[PDB]
């Protein structure tokens, strides 16, 4: 076949070429880490959390967007891995707001559930936080910046799923905000998608805001019938 | 310090979508042999250099100039945005007349470069991110300019002023608030990137054409 | 021969548009341009 | 005799850059006075395969800084077309700070560059020459313009370029003021209209670079060398500094030095013998040096003792735990805040980073809050090692070498100048109470 052999961990995979470090790992049931990565858009690789050790290799790469090559063995597990994560983490958290409490991202949190997964225990940071002035983009989706982990994955959604090109990045460095750059609502019948997508409290859904915690709602699978699409 | 500057845009009587700017018809030429020079199916690619023109027309940018350049260029008016506000050669807010610019990086830093700002903050009264009342100058740091075996040195509007003392900085503005022009280049009786005093290498004029050309070819 | 004189004196009277017209007075010379096949990314 | 031991005199009959200081006439008639557009036409017609091997048996590599051996690197794009157009693109951004060594090979012997962007396309069968160049340099931007144009009339570039039959057309391309934009695919992402921020390798500019299309990014020096190299012979370049080190360099020698200057000088002159000859000395003496960059501010510094005998080339630097990089020298005297000094190049690097990806984004402006504690000893000793862990977590994380260039200045500083930053903190300390 045209299939190639890879190793996750010493097990041996057979996969497509094109197929990056993240598909052949999740092939044995290994979910590697990730902030950026959305299998419907894409890929970014700015966050960094995906970055994975290749045996053999001095250095870490992202497991988002890079293919295997034949022969590798990826060790999601090691030493380096797992001090790759704690310092992405820690950086991801370094200028985060103390704000879990009165997020209503509290038990739904990738952020929370990969620090406690992931990430170490304490902090080592001794300076003051960065704060961003909120954007108004409409009275569907609730907009708190300062929760923003520049993921970029608001954005990539709006330009290729919804079509609408109005979510943008401005500034550069630490004082790069996501927004429209100026007041202008993100009009889309898909709009609301955003509010999932966003792995943190930065999109929000408004009319949902501070009514319930994840933990304490029941789930109920059912059908749309709002329109014919089902 | 900071960045100070806000990456966000708020509506104002002198800067709204109704600011009138338009490109002259020589800039709307200049526009075209920019356009022409990249591949067709590409013409976002030209959204640096078309802005700037239009910074070159108007002084700065307003929000009307970078919709102008998304309309022109058929691109989302978020990209030209996101061009704007990442490159810092852009003037979304109006500057003085003379924009003066002091490298403070390291390299210009040893070469006392604070002797350079502080007498620039005295000779104009006004401070590191402030423009004069008659709006003639407009005073900023910037890092690195590629200068600093000139160090210290200033921009002033597409011109380099290197080997500066306080007093020829001070005779470079008060020269430049006369109404004439300073010619750039060191201040020091080097014109050059050459050693201070001697010309240590290159004293022999260089060889001919054809000199040390292998034998084949 | 001689080292006593600077010769890039030319960039003393340049304007804010000499650049751009440089490549306008060069957009004659140029080979035409190869076509992606579409008028833009978004068609 | 070969196998030469001793190197840093050559004289300027071997000089490839013999208008450095602009004492000549940089336009068209001088620069073929001066031996430049010689036998073009039968170099082109030599062969693309010929010119890949005189430069690969040159040894010459990369003087953007990562010393990459470039034969391999151009013949990288010496594969069949698929449809796609070929580019080049000559980089230069010269956004190190220390560094200026580009910007006189542009404004002042602008016909190499454009010679060199000929021969380089021909080597990789590029279309086009795109030379993006500084913002700021407007002046140098307007003199390549000229040269540009010169060479268009003369038939030297164009349609049948010197007469070869085969075209290439030269572009100029400006930034405007990032100094990421240096780093070669945020400088192609700048060209395509969007923000300097760099993609992620593979893929690598020869399979997809500019509009998609296959792409060499070169220095401006590695391409202005191209044309002496293949005329002079290549084999005559590889004679110069030390096995895999050969031929010459141009150095920027500033800072604490009598006579800074822009020279050029064979690769593997010893450090001292450099900064003597050319630049006059350290001032207040050579006994008055304390600490040298070497590559420019994205390289580790080293004390005194290091520079008394080391050698001014990629392997001997890295066996210095320093690197060559831009080869820029800036020097400090005893005089100087050395921690003030790391703590600006800090600085610098938080307001040059694009901000992409988390380690740099994070860490960086983590690591400027924490120098600028340092510098006034605010600060406790077992933050040191802290911060040397935060360097070492944002090092070889990130997508660009934006963060390992703002890393390796901290991790030199600790390395070397530790007991200074203790003896603030202390003072700090027994200060305030
Ligand atoms: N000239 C200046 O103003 C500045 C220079 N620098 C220098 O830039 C250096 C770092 O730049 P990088 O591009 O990240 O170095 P790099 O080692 O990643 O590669 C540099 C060149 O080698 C090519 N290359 C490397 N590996 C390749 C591979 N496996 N296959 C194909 N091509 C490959 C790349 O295409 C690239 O063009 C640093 O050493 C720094 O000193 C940094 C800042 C400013
Ligand atoms: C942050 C950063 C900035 C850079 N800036 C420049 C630059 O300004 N000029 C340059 O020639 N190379 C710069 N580089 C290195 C480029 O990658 C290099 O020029 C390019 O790979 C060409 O390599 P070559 O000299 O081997 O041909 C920079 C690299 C990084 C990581
Ligand atoms: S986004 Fe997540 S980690 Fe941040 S405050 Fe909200 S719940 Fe807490
Ligand atoms: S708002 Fe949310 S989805 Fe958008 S970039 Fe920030 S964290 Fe990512
Ligand atoms: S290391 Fe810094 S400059 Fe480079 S891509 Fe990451 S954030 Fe941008
Ligand atoms: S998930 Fe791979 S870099 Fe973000
Ligand atoms: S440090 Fe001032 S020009 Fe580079
Ligand atoms: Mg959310």
């Amino acid at each position: 076949s045209n299939l190639i052999e890879v190793f996750v961990d010493g097990q041996s995979v057979m996969v497509e070429p094109g197929t990056t470090v993240l598909q052949a790992c999740e092939k044995v049931g290994m979910q590697i880490p990730r902030f950026c990565y959305h299998e419907r858009l894409s890929v970014a690789g700015n966050c960094r959390m995906c970055l994975v050790e290749i045996e053999k290799a001095p250095k870490v790469v992202a497991a988002c967007a890079m293919p295997v090559m034949k022969g590798w063995n990826i060790l999601t597990n090691s030493e380096k891995s797992k001090k790759a994560r704690e310092g992405v983490m820690e950086f991801l958290l370094a200028n985060h707001p103390l704000d879990c409490p009165i997020c209503d991202q509290g038990g739904e949190c990738d952020l929370q559930d990969q620090s406690m997964m992931f990430g170490s225990d304490r902090s080592r940071f001794l300076e003051g936080k960065r704060a961003v002035e909120d954007k108004n983009i409409g009275p569907l989706v609730k907009t708190i910046m300062t929760r923003c982990i520049q993921c970029t994955r608001c954005i990539r959604f709006a330009s290729e799923i919804a079509g609408v090109d109005d979510l943008g990045t401005t500034g550069r460095g630490n004082d790069m905000q996501v927004g429209t750059y100026i007041e202008k609502m993100f009009m889309s019948e898909l709009s609301g998608n955003i509010i999932d997508i966003c792995p943190v409290g930065a999109l929000t859904s408004k009319p949902y805001a501070f009514t319930a915690r994840p933990w304490e709602t029941r789930k109920t699978e059912s059908i749309d019938v709002m329109d014919a699409v089902g | 310090g900071a960045g100070g500057a806000l990456f966000v845009h708020r509506d104002t009587p002198e800067n709204n979508p109704d600011t009138p700017f338009d490109f002259t018809p020589e800039n709307y030429k200049r526009i075209e042999a920019i356009v022409k020079n990249y591949p067709e199916g590409h013409k976002a690619a030209a959204v640096l250099p078309v802005l700037d023109l239009a910074q070159r027309q108007n002084g700065w940018l307003p929000i009307s100039a970078m919709n102008k350049v998304a309309e022109i260029l058929q691109v989302p008016p978020m990209r030209v945005y996101e061009v704007a506000t990442f490159y810092t050669m852009y003037n979304r807010k109006p500057v003085g007349k003379y924009h003066i610019q002091v490298c403070t990086t390291t390299p210009c830093m040893l070469r006392n470069s604070d002797s350079i700002l502080e007498a620039i903050q005295k000779k104009l009264g006004i401070k590191v991110g402030e423009t004069t009342p008659d709006k003639l100058f407009t005073l900023i740091e910037v890092e690195c300019l590629g200068a600093c075996v000139n160090a210290p040195m200033v921009q002033i509007n597409d011109n380099y002023y290197e080997d500066l003392t306080p007093k020829d900085i001070e005779e470079i503005i008060d020269e430049l608030k006369a109404g004439k022009i300073p010619k750039p280049g060191p201040r020091s009786g080097r014109f050059s990137c050459e050693p201070a005093g001697g010309l240590t290498s290159l004293t022999e004029p260089p060889k001919g054409p054809g000199f040390g050309v292998q034998a084949g070819l | 021969f001689d080292n006593s004189t600077y010769r890039n004196l030319q960039h003393h009277e340049y304007s804010t548009y000499t650049f751009l017209d440089l490549n306008v007075e060069l957009s004659k010379f140029r080979m035409p341009q190869p076509s992606s096949g579409r008028q833009s990314p978004r068609h | 005799a070969p196998k030469k031991t001793s190197f840093g005199s050559l004289k300027d009959e071997d000089r490839i850059f013999t208008n450095l200081y602009g004492r000549h006439d940089w336009r068209l008639k001088g620069a073929q006075s001066r031996g430049d557009w010689y036998k073009t036409k039968e170099i082109l017609l030599k062969g693309p395969d010929w010119i890949l091997g005189e430069v690969k048996t040159s040894g010459l590599r990369g003087r953007g800084g990562a010393g990459f051996p470039t034969g391999l690197k151009w013949s990288f794009m010496n594969k069949p077309s698929d449809g796609r157009p070929k580019y080049l693109v000559v980089n230069a951004d010269e956004g190190e700070p220390g560094t200026c060594k580009d910007r006189e090979i542009i404004r002042h012997d602008p016909h190499k560059l454009v010679e060199g962007c000929l021969v380089g396309g021909r080597a990789m069968g590029a279309r086009a020459a795109y030379i993006y160049i500084r913002g700021e340099f407007y002046n140098e931007a307007s003199n390549l313009q000229v040269a540009i144009r010169e060479a268009y009339e003369a038939g030297l570039i164009g349609k049948n370029a010197c007469g070869s039959g085969y075209d290439f057309d030269v572009f100029v391309v400006r930034g405007a003021g990032a100094y990421i934009c240096g780093e070669e695919t945020a400088l192609i992402e700048s060209i395509e209209g969007k923000q300097g921020k760099p993609r992620l390798k593979p893929p690598f500019p020869a399979d997809v670079g500019v509009f998609g299309c296959p792409t060499t990014v070169a220095n401006v020096e590695t391409v202005a060398v191209s044309p002496t190299i293949c005329r002079r012979g290549g084999a005559w370049f590889a004679s110069f500094g030390r096995e895999r080190n050969s031929g010459t360099k141009l150095f920027n020698i500033s800072g604490h030095v009598n006579h800074p200057c822009t020279v050029e000088e064979e690769m593997s002159v010893p450090l001292k013998e450099l900064i003597e000859k050319h630049a006059g000395g350290v001032i207040g003496g050579w006994d008055n040096l304390l600490a040298v960059i070497p590559g420019g501010s994205s390289t580790p510094l080293i004390p005194k003792s290091v520079c008394e005998t080391v050698l001014m080339d990629f392997d001997a630097l890295v066996q210095a735990q320093t690197g060559l990089g831009t080869a820029a020298v800036i020097v400090m005297d005893r005089s100087t805040d050395i921690v003030k000094a790391i703590a600006r190049l800090i600085e610098f690097y938080k307001h040059e980073s694009c901000g992409q990806c988390t380690p740099c984004r994070e860490g960086v402006d983590w690591m400027n809050k924490v120098m600028a504690r340092f510098v006034k000893g605010d600060a406790r000793p077992a933050e040191i090692d802290s911060l040397w862990e935060i360097s070492k977590q944002i090092e070889g994380h990130t997508i660009c070498a934006l963060g390992d260039g703002a890393a390796w200045p901290v991790q030199g500083l600790i390395r070397h100048f530790r007991p200074e930053l203790e003896e603030r903190m202390q003072q700090f300390a027994l200060q305030h109470q």
